[PDB]
RNA sequence: CGGGAACCCAGGUGGAGGCCUGUAGCGAUGCUGACGUGCAAAUCGCUCGUAUGAUUUGGGUAUCGGAGCGAAAGACUCA
RNA sequence: AAUCCACCGGCCCCGAAAAUGGAUGACGCU
RNA sequence: UAGCAAAGAUCUAACGGAGACGUUGGAUACUGGAGCGGGGAAGGAUUUCGUGCCAACGGCACUCG
RNA sequence: GGAAGUCGGCAAAAUAGAUGCGUAAGUUCGCAAGAAGCAUUGGCUCUGAGGGCAA
RNA sequence: UUAAUGAGAUUCCCUCUGUCCCGAGUUACUAUCUAGCGAAACGACAGUCAAGGGAACGGACUUGAAGGGCUAAGCGGGGA
RNA sequence: GCGACGUCGCUUUUUGAUCCUUCGAUGUCGGCUCUUCCUAACCUAGCGCCGCAGAAGACGCUAAGGGUUGGAUUGUUCACCCACUGACAGGGAACGUGAGCUGGGUUUAGACCGUCGUGAGACAGGUUGGUUUUACCCUACUUAGCUGGAAAUUGCGAGAA
RNA sequence: GGUAUCGUGAGGGAAGUAUGGGGUAGUAAACUCCCAUGCCGUGCCUCUAGUUUCUGGGGUUUGUCGAACGGCAAGUGCCCCGAAGCCAUCGCACGGUGGUUCUCGGCUGAACUCUAAGCCAGAAGCCAAUCCCAAGACCAGAUGCCCAC
RNA sequence: UACGUCCCUCUCCAAACGAGAGAACAUGCAUGGGCUGGCAUGAGCGGCCUUGAGGCCUGAAAUUUCAUGCUAGGGACACA
């Protein structure tokens, strides 16, 4: 895990970075997350959610599965310390156990997300 | 049923101005009679802050790798001169002084601290102790009470007071002696002395209490914010939008019994300007003046020039011109306010803080802007003979 | 050791600009870096280099 | 009127309407805003309803106490 | 040269516990 | 003591005065022609005007009302 | 990030003028409708027409 | 049953946002201090607690525990 | 591990009584907010013990120290699912908490409906719309000062960690 | 006596807590550690972010000073940028200590076993300590300086 | 008549007001220069871009070093 600065707090709406036909992510709530009074579960950018699809195919839609953050629209301060964050939130949509799901991603993975999920640095296209 | 974990720190009651803005050590370590008599505080001014980039260690995954940013704080620490020597009996009341020798010499910006004007005044502090000591009943009655300090003294303090006038710094606008007793730390009390009776009247540097790559704790005074109300004081939340007689409070303050108002409620007041002491922080440098050495911030992967003073001063504080310390993180202090290093109470033994450290990079951009320049000499290479030099470069 | 930025080239001393990776591909670098917020709110609005006076294209174009 | 053995396709004209936006006027929805020892024995702010009308308003003039008057709330009839 | 098989009787051990701090009335007494 | 917090910010000279006050000049403003405008009805009836005055009344003050 | 706040989008934002293009469901054919929805707006020098007084 | 109308009641969606996560900074005006002015509601006396008993949830009683005095700004727990 | 049969102590966020206090007024549930408290331990924490080989559960004791979530529908308490989580334990504090907020439910005066009633009207039936004042006083707390003080302001009264 | 400085510290407060990881080790599984993260706490402003009455610099809009220059009015016109300061689990730093006992594993054995006396041992626990406050705990703590009468 | 403290002024690590930290011929204050940093090319002029990263602002609730300018010492107790 890291220092990622969070971003997307619960009912959050991010895009699907992965060829698997979806286009929305609102984030139902955030796997590893331990409850806080009034806190609403935010996500970051290695973590790994709990989503239903908003728009897309229907086969995935009406239905809670797993995602994990590929990109983060919030700057995060890197340790070393580099400020950087991304165009838009983008996700991948995985296993529940975490593995890839869908084709290779349509978008720069971060860092942060690929060294804590091996199954997505292997589609997608530049790491930054 | 439902609740949450409770808004602040019950064990910083009262939230309470600060006695002094003078940090002080509320106990020193703990007499390890195995070490070598020595200095185990001193008092430093926080210039400011800045950054630094690191060769790290510790195998772990951020890192036993590449570099990291991590904030430091340059805290001016000119030598302190001794003046006196300080006793304690171990009676069952709790230490209590056995008698103090004084210096023959005493500065007079020690004097100062026995004055509030001292310019309508006389100048009488320490006459008759300058006097009586070049008596021979005054060498008596000072041995008399040395070979007191052996016989019922435990702790042993001397007293060190900053050198201001070695201080050119103007933003600190105080010419008092910033007094602090500082205890001794070796062994054999006998040879206790023997250090505090050595190097009184002289000055000691920050150097010779404290080393580079160790960690020390910081007895310091908060910044102030005066009155604060009970979401800044506390933290504890905003009421809703909706609230009548506004949103910044605590709803509930109490029970019906017990009928009065707790101690631990959340109520404003004096916020800030509290003493802290900040246990742990760590030294990265302990580099010495640019009167002896104007290379301060030039380890050696920046073998380029330049001095810690960042382009244009510590913003509200000024250029540093002494012994400068630079720990790791905060301090708490605004500029120009007395910090008092202590070497720490912990066990300390741990990979994460036992370990050596060399230092790849230090900012001097200036703190005034956004800065792009370290070395204002880089500055100079950007620009150009720009009209404001051309107007006097080229008008002679 | 200090990336030089995009929008001005100036240098950037590691830990004060703010770098970006924007939703596009690049062959160079895929991570743009930013030393003011100023240079980078007028890259959204995206300006060019040369055309303003401060920046370095300017001091290439404007100097000759 | 243009244009084609029925009366449709369009072009203007004109300026209707308990029509619309909106100023005054007249109202008082929300803030359950601000005041609540008021500015005020009911006010203030913003919002808001209506604004050619079954409209608003002046003066005069009618109808009042077991009564009057009321598009009716037992409302109003000198706090 | 003592040692048993069953029970009667408590003082006393547990059975038994709450929420402001805490009451033989207080200290204290053994 | 609560308060004298909605609605226009007075600034200056030299003059007067027993003295923050007034007057004049200059300055910056505010009302902004559904007006802090000029006229009337209803109502009030000397509040008009001038010269004084300054006790208490003008919720501060006043040389002014 | 975007109603997860809250009894409740309360409040605030947002929308916005003009012009051009389009504009469904329903329907008492009048409407709905400013539907929704897009699009263009500056400053400047111009070039167009648009009219009263006779051989 | 219904087109239109609705400061009507209701639900969702879109947009939008400090409603919120989670708050932060700024601004007038106040509060604050001052000069001038100056009320009132209210008022047995008052006025630290715990426990006991008690018209059974005490400011006074009982037994303990605190308490030097006088103070300015707050707050809203109590003074049923 | 409890279950026949059973019983026997102690239990209040209990179902009701009682009519003792209050009728020249203890202002109504729920929330918000915040503090506290208890253990009958939900989690972590400590061994214990089994048909407890590892795994992994299993029973139990000790501990109040720390921790115990975010939502959808409901005015709700409760309930229910959703999802996270080490788990989302159970209580008191005047059913903690309106001179703190809110005003959704109770909530009257308007109105509609259902049943009832000859009618006016009734319903602890439904629906909609519907005041929320005062701290400037004493203490409590919170910070902020000042000044006296040892026969705790006095005797000279005398006690030095 | 005053005034001044340095302390003492009775007493009150009190806080750090979760989770994952690597590690040796699919080992008749964990455990000093190594590594992060999260929450809480106390700070801080180097960076990043927010904030602008530096109305800083610029741009612009209606009106307006005869027009530029320059301003001004729009209770801060609007807008872009903006240092300083403040501030964010939006940034950052820090928060790993000694005894004491009971559960308890157990020791000696009496009158064979842990306890009847003699006893180690240790998780929490409590207790101090670090930490915050500080003699109305009235400091015969130490110390600087000094009168008139 | 003592040592001293306090007020007035100034400073600002402090601050609602007290209190605090200070200074009281000092780099103290005030200007200017320089640095540092914001902005983004100034009125005017030459041939619209050129002069030109220009002009302006930069310590002020109070960025930093250098040159010149002025620069209360009076009160109140202590004190009898
Ligand atoms: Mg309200
Ligand atoms: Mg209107
Ligand atoms: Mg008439
Ligand atoms: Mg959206
Ligand atoms: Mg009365
Ligand atoms: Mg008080
Ligand atoms: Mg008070
Ligand atoms: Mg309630
Ligand atoms: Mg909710
Ligand atoms: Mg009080
Ligand atoms: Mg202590
Ligand atoms: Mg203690
Ligand atoms: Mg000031
Ligand atoms: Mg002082
Ligand atoms: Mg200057
Ligand atoms: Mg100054």
């Amino acid at each position: 895990r890291f220092r990622v600065s969070v971003a997307l707090p619960v009912g959050a709406v991010v895009n699907c970075a992965d060829n698997t036909g979806a286009k929305n992510l609102y984030v139902i709530s955030v796997k590893g997350y331990h409850g806080r009074l009034n806190r609403l579960p935010s996500a970051a950018l290695g973590d790994m959610v709990m989503c239903s699809v908003k728009k897309g195919k229907p086969e995935l839609r009406k239905k809670v599965l797993n995602a994990v953050i590929i990109r983060q629209r919030k700057s995060w301060r890197r340790k070393d310390g580099t400020v950087i964050y991304f165009e838009d939130n983008a996700g991948v949509i995985v296993n529940p156990k975490g593995e890839m799901k869908g084709s290779g991603i349509a978008g720069p993975v971060a860092k942060e997300s690929a060294d804590l999920w091996p199954k997505i640095s292997t589609h997608a296209p530049a790491i930054v | 049923k439902f609740e949450h974990p409770r808004h602040g720190h019950l064990g910083f009651l009262p939230r309470k101005r600060s006695r002094q803005i003078r940090g002080r050590a509320r106990a020193f370590p703990k007499d390890d009679a195995t070490q070598k008599p020595h200095l185990t505080s001193f008092m430093v001014f926080k210039a400011g802050m800045t950054h630094i980039v690191r060769d790290v260690d510790r195998p772990g995954s951020k890192v036993n790798k590449k570099e990291v940013v991590e904030p430091v704080t340059i805290l001016e620490a000119p030598p302190m001169v001794i003046v006196g020597i300080v006793g304690y009996r171990q009676t069952p009341v709790g230490l209590k002084t056995i008698g103090t020798v004084w210096a023959h010499h005493t500065s007079v910006e020690f004097r100062r601290r026995y004055y509030k004007n001292w310019k309508q005044s006389a100048q009488l502090a320490f006459s008759r102790q300058k006097q009586f000591a070049n008596t021979k009943e005054g060498k008596v009655a000072e041995a008399r009470t040395l070979n007191a300090f052996a016989k019922k003294a435990s702790v042993i303090r001397v007293i060190a007071h900053t050198q201001l006038r070695k201080l050119r710094n103007h933003r600190v606008g105080v010419k008092k002696a910033h007094v602090q007793e500082i205890q001794i730390n070796g062994g054999n009390v006998a040879a206790k002395i023997a250090l505090a009776k050595s190097l009184l009247e002289k000055e000691v540097r920050v150097d010779s209490v404290f080393q580079q790559s160790e960690a020390c704790d910081v007895c310091s005074v908060t910044k102030g914010h005066g009155t604060e109300g009970v979401v800044k004081r506390w933290g504890v939340a905003c009421l809703p939008r909706k609230t009548h007689r506004g949103l910044r409070k605590v709803a509930c303050i109490g029970a019906w019994h017990p009928a009065r108002v707790m101690y631990t409620v959340a109520r404003a007041g004096q916020h800030g300007y509290h003493h802290r002491t900040q246990l742990n922080k760590k030294i990265y440098q302990i580099g010495r003046s640019v009167a002896v050495e104007p290379n301060q911030a030039t380890t050696t992967y920046d073998l380029t020039a330049k001095t810690i003073t960042p382009m244009g001063g510590f913003v509200g504080y000024g250029t540093v011109r002494n012994d400068y310390v630079m720990l790791k993180g905060s301090v708490s202090g605004p500029r120009r306010r007395v910090m008092t290093l202590r070497r720490p109470m912990a066990p300390q033994t741990s990979r994460h803080l036992k370990e050596k450290i060399v230092l790849k990079f230090i900012d001097t951009s200036s703190k005034i802007g956004h800065g792009r320049f370290q070395t204002k000499k880089e500055k100079n290479q950007w620009f150009g003979p720009l009209k404001k030099d051309r107007i006097r470069r080229e008008e002679r | 050791r200090t990336i030089e930025c995009e929008f001005s080239h100036f240098a950037v001393h590691p830990g004060h600009g703010r770098r970006y990776v924007p939703f596009a591909f690049l062959s160079t670098k895929p991570v743009l870096t930013f030393s003011r917020p100023k240079c980078f709110a007028l890259y959204m609005r995206k300006k060019n280099p040369r055309f303003i006076p401060w920046t370095r294209t300017y001091r290439r174009i404007h100097r000759k």
